[PDB]
């Protein structure tokens, strides 16, 4: 019967079918048998008469349930499922990106009451921000590391921050480790990675970024040393608000650590340390 | 047939920096929501 009304570009009959033996699924059947054929556009172009039973069967299809709720204008179920979509898309971020701002554009262009619409607005603005640290590296070191941002998964909190700190971004600044210690706040305490030694690794990897040798033993260290990206991400780190007292470890612990081995012999490294430390937390104070 | 910089534009006009969502009526809004929509079905087509 599909294949005649297809043939013959029948219509009509084809609608009078779908009356006819609704009772016997055969608009499930039409649905499944234009999906098998590829034929999505003729799927989607349904009559209003037919649109809640074109919803129950695109229920399985999560893929395309959005499309016809856009259709339908149920703008309220068409974000939550573009949200849906974008939340277990990993495997390209510029798809993610899309799903996200269409999502928007769904919560947006829907009756949601205005308290629960800033609350799904904020609930995508905080998965862009997150997203933004993601879009927001370096060209060069995705050149270096044969990455497209086109093409690429959703990388981890983790795997960013690596790609922040690590020693290939020969041109990471204040800015990349800012950016490495706000993705901490993204690592969920069901980890199996340490966000305190994590931390101290990216404060560490600030520290190697700068020349801690004294250029003429005649200049303040806290004045030598205030264009380093270290001290830098200090400033910015106070400049947000944060207390540094409980937000920064021990300057005996950043000592401590096997990352800065080449440094441990520099006895104005040391001093200089303790003394932005001594500076920086006596300025919040 | 530049589609993807199409969609774009939801970004720029909803951007915090520019504010120009303030500007728009909530008709015009809806219309140019249309008006992506046609360009993301061209995109699906691709």
């Amino acid at each position: 019967l599909v294949q005649i009304c297809e043939m013959t570009d029948n219509q009509s009959r084809l609608q009078r079918y779908m009356t006819l033996f609704a009772e016997q699924n055969f608009s499930d059947f039409l649905f499944r048998w234009y999906l098998e054929k590829g034929k999505r556009g003729k799927l989607l172009s349904q009559p209003a008469s037919q649109h809640g039973q074109l919803a129950a069967f695109l229920q399985a299809h999560d893929h395309l349930s959005w499309l016809h709720e856009l259709n339908s204008q149920e703008f309220e179920k068409a974000h939550r499922t573009l949200q849906t979509l974008a939340n277990m898309e990993t495997r390209y971020f510029c798809k993610k990106k899309t799903l996200l701002g269409l999502s928007k554009l769904a919560a947006l262009a829907s009756d949601f009451q205005e308290d629960v619409l800033q609350e799904k607005v904020e609930e995508i603005a905080e998965q862009e921000h997150f997203l933004l640290h993601q879009e927001t590296l370096p060209k060069k070191l995705l050149e270096e590391k044969q990455l497209d941002l086109n093409a690429m998964p959703v990388l981890a909190p983790f795997q960013l921050i690596q790609l922040y700190v690590c020693e290939e971004n020969k041109r990471a600044n204040e800015n990349d480790f800012m950016k490495a210690l706000d993705l901490l706040e993204y690592i969920g305490d069901d980890s199996e990675v340490d966000v305190e030694e994590l931390k101290l690794e990216i404060l560490c990897k600030a520290i190697k970024r700068d020349e801690w040798s004294a250029t003429d033993g005649k200049d303040d260290p806290i004045e030598a040393t205030k264009d380093s990206i270290f001290v830098k991400v200090l400033q910015n780190l106070l400049n947000k608000g944060i207390e540094l007292k409980g937000y920064l470890p021990k300057a005996e612990t950043l000592l401590q650590s096997e990352e800065l081995n080449s440094l441990k012999t520099n006895s104005y490294f040391e001093f200089s340390l303790k003394a932005n430390y001594e500076c920086y937390m006596k300025m919040q104070s | 047939k530049q589609y993807k910089d199409c969609l774009r534009l939801a970004d720029i006009v909803s951007s915090e920096n520019q504010k120009l969502y303030t500007v728009f009526s909530k008709t015009e809004m809806r219309n140019l929501l249309q008006k992506l929509r046609e360009s993301s079905l061209m995109l699906l087509d691709l």
